[PDB]
């Protein structure tokens, strides 16, 4: 997961 | 966003804005870390009454009560059940929609921030900030907390947004290395597409490697990130009158005038703290740093040494995407670097001046960011991704006033009401708003159609082909999809590649998942589905070729159906990808009146070895309509 | 000056501003290091055509051409002959009226700066900046260069200003330790006075020692510096919820939230770099500094060590005059200092938060005499009380050259600006000069002596708490030798009811009484008068001073002062008397009847003894009106004159 | 001299  | 909307050509006179009323009657949901409500970007000055259709709640919580909403921020909701279920022993500090990270606030303002007078990023990019859709209603849905971020909360957040009747969904998050039936945003997005809600998501920031993107699903608008035509300057003036407009983002009006400059190969590397500490009067001296591939380390060493300033020689694309500039200095290109070095070597008492907080409005533009994730989609190769290009590099938007923003020196942190931020996170919300407005001008258009308009009308040129920042060559559809969003045109595409909820079910059906995996995605919008079909009516084309052996001539046929949203007739213009031939049939489409549908078949004959690009454009004969679709060949890579 | 005019009560609706059209039709001359023309403060957005009376030039020079003037900056002239004569070998980098220092630009804008939208000192004192007289005309006369400042040049600047037809003169410079006939500013001031031009001059910044002021001449309006009600905030919040509004001028929006605070006596002194260098994680920790009398040194040691911030315990007045705050932090008084130190000792994990760029306009009491403002009596001439009046001088926001050092962050970063905070009597004088000009516009016939009268007898000796203005240095009541008649009150000065007027001849007669040699005499009066057969030391002044030798035995003394008051209002006034401690005073008549410009005299008499400067006053209150003509009275030792 |  990763918030962009 | 003090310039972004101008860069897109949006204005009150004509185009999407006037036709959409700046999206006053439309609602865009933002799924992120929450929002900071008191921001100026979220006030409701020129806002009419809230559409009666809306019934979303303003859920109370920590430092957030049911009066925090208005005619702008019409909804605030959060979802933390996943967190607590995971560990009920946890004390969630900010148990509400209030943003304690910033990501959520920045995105919300970009998509529909209200006009905000006299703001800037520490002097840079000054002006009035506003969302790509200044009058769109905001519906916040916080699923990301400091204490954690859970998939189930994400899905719960989307489901609620769709249930609330939102018009569009904006989500700047992504997951990699998982199959569709384990992909959170994809599962929820499928449900959204099933109910007429278009989802705009970032492609990710792990470019430029091949197939590095996420959210690459057929039922998602996958958005890439490009540079604008804005630049920030520390004008460099040498003692000999030589004036060079370099790059700088030092967050303050530093005063470096007629200061001594030195060029010394023993420390030119700017990697040794000990060496740099040997320069006498380091506080009144400007040191020159060679291009060594690690600019951010040089800046660290410089800042720690407390030099007056430094002239960094570099063309590393990373430098032009970061706002980290805690010490006065300038970045110059290789040519300029030689001029500066020469001046210094041919002079005793070489001096320099540098001013800051300067912002200018660059060629070429736009340009695909080197870190913007690339296709093809390892979630599904069949459909080209990403879909479209939008501004995402160093964009100005609202930000929580009580969190770290940037830095000065090694010990001084600074906060701000508006900050510059880069990534696909900034780009997606631009597309979300544009889509929201297109939906306002055409209340009957489907998510697929709206995406069609945005794509077939996108601009592949910057008047040359948009470049890839990583290599400086022409950008591919796997880099920028159809190209740069062009809102005003999107309003009148002439022809759209439409699709229905049933079409996607048919597509999902063809993937041949177990009926359990199928239900996981469905999940209650369709049952396990007797007309499987992998040829989804998509406004783009991708021809795939295996690399597991000898390469031989391959052929692929695509079936498309274009509906007329304009009586009219189009002729197909073809540019076939390199080392391949293409053909269409029929070569001419005739329309007797609005809403009439017409089908055709594109056929590519290609051989692999390397992603080649071409296109098909339906140009109206008695008008100015031009419907363009990109074509790209690609190897078959490891899928998740 | 984003608040100063509000602090003075000036406004467009009523008072001096409307009565004088914001001084649009008057002209004030600024004698200093020049000006930065392209400043927003010197543009002419709301300026009517230049008064035809004016014919001053826009003299060309280095980076300055004859088109650099407008309907706001109507005159520009520089004087360097003194520097060249002294050495022709000198290369004058900026050979024109352009300001390369800042002093001149700051004063200019304070006196007659045009309205300038959205300015500040790095976020502090934000708002619209404007001079005390927003529409007054500017005439710049530069006599101060980076290469040198010369008396003769100064005198040449004034003479030229007076000759140009200037209505008022403002000069923020002062010389000490020289007799009148060697006092450049005074010599020229006499000439200016002789021709009906008032000169506002700073009192000096070498207070609070007795008789430390300069420009203390009878023919000069000597100005002292006071604090305003404005304060700059670094709100301090402890982990326990305790919130304190401390002092801070860090020139940026620093982010220090929930950081660990430490109090370690071994270093609480904040005077050792070695010790402070021993605090682990100095970049995320906040150290508390004890009061050691040298805050500015502490700040330096802290800035060198790179602490995230420091809480300074200090009540030293010098701290509240300086904009030097290169590192995040706050200053707190003795009591608050204990509250903070306590919290830390009674806790493991004591944290704190400090915000910045906060300005508040509520301080009490205000104004207050700056501890550094020069004090009377004038060692140029004990005969007349100095200074004359008080005006805003502490941390005033005004225009500034964009290309010179303004303030600092960390040890290596210098910052520049278009508007900066600056302190001193230099900032005060221009306030007076501007007001003096508007009075002159409202009453074109009033003399320089009358206009100074309206400002003095109408001044306010009480602060915003309605108590007697305090002396920052001691916290006791300020004396006339500290603040003259008191704090300027423009709107009242517009309508003083009565005035202590005077004429050129009156100053000649006063000059003669000084009993100089006739060459010395001519040195001062040059050609405005000739060596004068009616000496008179009793100049008709709007204030009184009673001097007493301190050599030998003290014995009940007696002094009589004769005054003439002309009615600028039919009315009658009654004299109210407050006699200086340990002394008696009486007037006569005790009432004054007026039929309609009519003049009427009276005599004040004081019986006092020396030991110490005691203060009293005499106010003529109108019976059938609301006029009040007040004049300070002060006793003073006879100290060494220059 | 002194510029105040
Ligand atoms: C979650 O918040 C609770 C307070 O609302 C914490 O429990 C309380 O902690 C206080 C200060 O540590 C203590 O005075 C209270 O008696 C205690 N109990 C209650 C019912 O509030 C809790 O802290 C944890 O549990 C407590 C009981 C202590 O053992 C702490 O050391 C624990 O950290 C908070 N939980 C966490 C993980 O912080
Ligand atoms: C280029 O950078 C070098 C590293 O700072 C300089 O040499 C350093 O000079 C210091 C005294 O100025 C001395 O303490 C250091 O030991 C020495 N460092 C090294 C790695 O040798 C150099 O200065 C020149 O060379 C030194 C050795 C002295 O001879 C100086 O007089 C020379 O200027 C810097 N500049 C040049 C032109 O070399
Ligand atoms: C005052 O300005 C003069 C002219 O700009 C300087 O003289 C000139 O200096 C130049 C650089 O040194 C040189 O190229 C010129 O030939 C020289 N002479 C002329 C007529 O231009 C002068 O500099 C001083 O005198 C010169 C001749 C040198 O010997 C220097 O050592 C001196 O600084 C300037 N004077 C000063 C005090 O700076
Ligand atoms: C109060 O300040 C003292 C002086 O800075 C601290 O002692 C210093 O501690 C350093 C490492 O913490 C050590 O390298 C220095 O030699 C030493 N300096 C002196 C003058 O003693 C002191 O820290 C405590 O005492 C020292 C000696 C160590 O034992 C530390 O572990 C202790 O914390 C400071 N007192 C505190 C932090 O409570
Ligand atoms: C007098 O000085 C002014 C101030 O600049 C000159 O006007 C400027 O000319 C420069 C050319 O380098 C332009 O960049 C500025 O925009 C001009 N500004 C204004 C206000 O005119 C003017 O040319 C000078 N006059 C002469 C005769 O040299
Ligand atoms: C909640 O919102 C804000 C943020 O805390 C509060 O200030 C409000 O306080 C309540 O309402 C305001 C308008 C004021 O009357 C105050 O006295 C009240 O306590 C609160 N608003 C509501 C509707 O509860």
């Amino acid at each position: 997961f990763e918030k962009a | 966003t003090t310039h972004t909307s101008d860069f897109l050509k949006l204005n009150p006179s004509s185009g999407l804005w006037p036709a959409s009323g700046l999206g006053q009657d439309v609602i865009v949901a933002v799924l992120d870390s929450g929002i900071w409500p008191e921001s100026a970007s979220f006030q409701d000055d020129g806002m009419p009454e809230i559409p009666k259709r809306w019934k979303g709640i303003c859920k109370p919580g920590t430092q957030f009560n049911a009066s925090m909403c208005n005619r702008k921020l019409i909804g605030a909701n959060y979802f933390n059940k996943g967190i607590l279920a995971n560990d009920p022993t946890v004390n969630i500090t900010m148990n509400s929609a209030r943003d304690t990270d910033g990501h959520g606030t920045h995105c919300a303002s970009i998509t529909a921030g209200n006009f905000a007078k006299g703001v800037s990023h520490f002097g840079y990019a000054p002006g009035t900030a506003r969302g790509v859709a200044p009058r769109a209603r905001l519906a916040v849905y916080k699923f990301s907390f400091n204490e954690g971020t859970f998939t189930s909360d994400l899905i719960a957040a989307m489901d609620q947004a769709v249930a609330d009747g939102v018009d569009m969904i904006s989500i700047s998050y992504g997951y990699r290395f998982i199959p569709l039936y384990e992909d959170a945003i994809s599962i929820a997005s499928f449900g959204a597409m099933m109910k007429g809600v278009l989802v705009s998501a970032s492609a990710g920031n792990r470019g430029p490697g091949i197939g590095s993107l996420n959210n690459g699903s057929p039922w998602i608008l996958c958005v890439a990130s490009g540079h604008t035509d804005r630049t920030f300057a520390g004008t460099l003036t040498l003692g000999n009158g030589l004036k060079i407009r370099g790059w700088s983002l030092f967050p303050a009006r530093a005063f470096v005038r007629d200061s001594p400059v030195i060029y010394n190969k023993t420390l030119s590397d700017c990697s040794s703290e000990e060496l740099l500490s040997q320069v006498e009067n380091p506080e009144n001296t400007i040191v020159i740093c060679d291009d060594n591939g690690d600019f951010s380390d040089q800046m660290r060493i410089i800042t720690r040494a407390r030099l007056k300033a430094a002239i960094f020689i570099s063309e590393d694309p990373g430098v032009f995407r970061s706002a980290t500039f805690p010490n006065p200095g300038v970045v110059v290109n290789k040519k300029e670097g030689k001029q500066v070095i020469n001046y210094v070597k041919n002079s005793v008492t070489p001096t320099a001046t540098i001013t800051f907080q300067e912002t200018y409005l660059t060629k070429p533009a736009p340009v695909v960011a080197a870190s913007s994730a690339r296709g093809p989609s390892r979630s599904y190769l069949g459909i080209s991704k990403p879909d479209i290009l939008a501004p995402g590099v160093l964009i100005l938007a609202a930000y929580p006033p009580n969190v770290f923003a940037t830095s000065i020196g090694t010990n001084i942190l600074l906060s701000t009401d508006y900050i510059l931020e880069s990534g696909t996170s900034m780009a997606a919300p631009h597309a979300a708003g544009i889509a929201a407005m297109l939906k306002a001008a055409h209340p009957e258009w489907s998510p697929s159609a709206i995406r069609s308009a945005m794509m077939t009308t996108a601009d592949p040129l910057d008047r040359k082909p948009i470049k890839d920042s990583d290599n400086n060559k022409a950008a591919t559809p796997l880099d920028m999809g159809a190209g740069h969003v062009d809102p005003n045109r999107a309003l009148d595409p002439g022809l759209v590649y439409d699709a229905t909820p049933q079409d996607y079910v048919n597509l999902l059906c063809s993937l041949n998942f177990t009926e359990e995996q199928f239900k996981t995605i469905a999940r209650s919008s369709a049952s396990h589905c007797s007309n499987p079909s992998a040829d989804l009516n998509y406004p783009s084309f991708i021809a795939l070729y295996s690399i597991e052996g000898n390469f031989t001539l391959l052929e692929q046929k695509f079936k498309r159906t274009v509906t007329n949203v304009g009586a009219a007739t189009y002729k197909a213009k073809l540019k076939a990808p390199k080392n391949s031939t293409i053909s269409v049939s029929p070569q001419i489409l005739v329309f007797k009146n609005k809403n009439e549908k017409q089908s055709y078949t594109l056929t590519i004959r290609y051989i692999g070895d390397s992603r080649n690009v071409g296109s098909i454009t339906w140009v109206e004969q008695n008008g100015n309509h031009s419907v363009r679709s990109p074509i790209v060949t690609s190897p078959i890579i490891e899928v998740w």
